[PDB]
């Protein structure tokens, strides 16, 4: 019941970023560095300076990205499965990890842990202060794994499949200690909730199009609902309890939740493809779009706390 | 807040080619009539679903 601008503050031009469902490829550091891939490049904007930083090419595909906890690496994977690390301010590559042997759609920090999901079936925890490429392998998606979200305050990752399953899982742990199979269609769209440990948003895409919120650890379904169109991506705001989902099939838009009451407060339209990336500025003000309209907008959501 | 294993240059083309090998060994198979690996990009009107 508060005023939330209908036009985006910033749009900048995104060449090339894809317009592939299983991608999710924009992400905001905490040390304010945007990072995008676009086709076989990966470029960085710094939001204070303006500046725009080209590091890294392939002649594959870029396939995913995450910035680690301090901001000062960037995760990321490719359609072969290799993921690699970035150092941002030396602009090489730290280093080269294998494992997956089918491309790796979507990659989740826990402190010195990082966390690969792929198209085989399998998810991995790897130390990234170790040698080893992965010190943990986990099966439990009978389909591509497109959804990972660390919770780090919480012991807790989510994982989410092509086969509508979601998982939790206590920390490194090899079994999930919980399953979540009612949604219809593929989960990528998930996020933990920052304000209160244990409560996961999971969103469906085509088949499915609801939003549900979780308590895990009390194991109780609090909200489902209809969003009325494809969930393609999904954040929980940091300086307001409230969550932006961004849509598909039918309807581009980015829908604004207000969480006490699970009502939309505002509906953010303009993109002219799916809205399939997604990302909260640091200091919670701002949430970045992306589509394969090849437009990144900027969305000035929330205030200071 | 700690120390990321940094890589030797050999390192890296020893992880490469090992990657390499791995992935161009395990091609498997699949239904070419079965669209779910790729549901998520199909839109409605390719999906043309359910009534009349």
């Amino acid at each position: 019941f508060r005023q939330i601008a209908k036009v985006p503050y910033r749009v900048l031009d995104a060449p090339s970023l894809a317009d592939d469902f299983y991608y999710s490829l924009i992400d905001w550091s905490s040390t304010d560095v945007l990072a995008v891939a676009l086709g076989k490049s990966i470029f960085l904007t710094d939001n204070n300076t303006g500046d725009v930083v080209h590091l890294c090419d392939t002649e594959n595909e870029y396939t995913s990205l995450s910035w680690i906890g301090a901001g000062s690496h960037l995760a990321v994977g490719q359609a072969n499965g290799l993921v690699e690390i970035y150092d941002v301010m030396k602009r090489k590559c730290i280093r080269t990890l294998s494992g997956h042997i089918d491309r790796v759609a979507c990659l989740s920090w826990n402190n010195h842990v990082l966390t690969s999901g792929s198209r085989d079936h399998r998810i991995l925890h790897r130390d990234v202060r170790m040698p080893d490429p992965f010190f943990e392998t986990i099966e439990s998606h009978t389909q591509e794994v497109c959804g990972l979200k660390w919770n780090v305050a919480d012991n807790k990752l989510a994982s989410g499949g092509n086969d509508n399953v979601v998982h939790v899982y206590e920390g490194t742990s090899k079994s999930p200690i919980l399953t979540f199979d009612e949604h219809k269609a593929a989960v990528k769209a998930m996020a933990w909730s920052p304000h209160k440990r244990g409560v996961l948003a999971t969103g469906g895409g085509t088949a499915d199009r609801r939003l549900k919120i979780w308590n895990v650890n009390t194991s109780i379904k609090m909200s489902d609902i209809d969003s009325g169109s494809q969930i393609c991506n999904m954040v929980w705001s940091k300086n307001t309890n409230e969550l932006v989902t961004s849509h598909g099939y039918s309807k581009y838009n980015l829908t604004l939740w207000d969480c006490n009451s699970m009502d939309p407060i505002a509906i953010l339209k303009g993109h002219s493809f799916r809205v399939l990336h997604l990302t909260l500025s640091n200091d919670g003000t701002t949430v970045v779009s992306g589509a394969g309209d090849e437009t990144l907008r900027y969305w000035k959501l929330f205030d200071k706390p | 807040q700690f120390m990321l294993y940094e890589e030797t240059a050999e390192e890296r083309n020893i992880a490469v080619h090992r990657h390499n090998e791995i992935y161009n060994n395990n091609n498997s198979v699949s239904n070419e009539n079965n669209p779910s690996q790729v549901k998520e990009n199909l839109s409605p009107a390719k999906i043309c679903p359910y009534e009349r």
